[PDB]
């Protein structure tokens, strides 16, 4: 789950504060919606729940250039990991994201090691080029937060905040 | 993670 603060990718550039989706959601509530978002590709799917899990310790994962989003220590991203060499997209969570790493930027809101590696649909996925890596820069405890996520229709299980992607929750 |  991520804070109030953060914004959902909606189609056409638009966007919106996963607070502002449903407002006044009720601490740990669970919230039928009907909202278009982007997935991991900038394809417009089906938002149908909005998740308010109420308040959990929090962390800011900060990039290198800036971008940051602030979540629960079980909130996944998708990273570039190495794992023979081949650089592949994982799902780390926030309790294990360090310095480093290269997070997944949607770049429709706003590639390490695979030069080394050169299987061309691999370097086609990464070089897409809707996308961007960010190092990230640092990992800081951010207190204790109201957090909210969704329930998508996509078929990755992913949508996008403040530019990363996220994992789609099925309860809060 | 996934469950939530
Ligand atoms: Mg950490």
């Amino acid at each position: 789950a991520i804070t109030g603060d953060a914004l959902v990718a909606l189609p056409e550039g638009e966007s919106v504060r996963i607070a502002d989706i449903v407002p006044g959601a009720r601490p740990n509530s669970d919230n039928a919606i009907d909202l278009k978002v982007l997935d991991r590709h900038g394809n417009p799917v089906l938002a149908d729940r909005l998740f308010h899990s109420g308040e959990h310790p929090v962390y800011t994962v900060r990039t290198v250039e800036g971008l940051r989003v602030t979540g629960t220590a079980n909130h996944p991203l998708l990273c570039l990991v190495d794992v023979a060499g081949v650089p592949t997209l994982l799902w780390k969570l926030i309790d294990e994201i360090k310095p480093g790493d290269y997070a997944v930027i949607q770049r429709s809101a706003f590639v390490p090691g695979l030069v080394r590696f050169l299987a061309q649909a691999i370097a086609d996925e990464l070089t897409d080029g809707r996308f961007y890596y960010a190092k990230v820069a640092s990992v800081t405890d951010a207190g204790v937060q109201p957090v909210y996520s969704l329930r998508v229709d996509a078929c990755d299980a992913a949508f996008i905040t403040n530019g990363f992607v996220s994992h789609n929750t099925e309860a809060p | 993670a996934m469950r939530y």
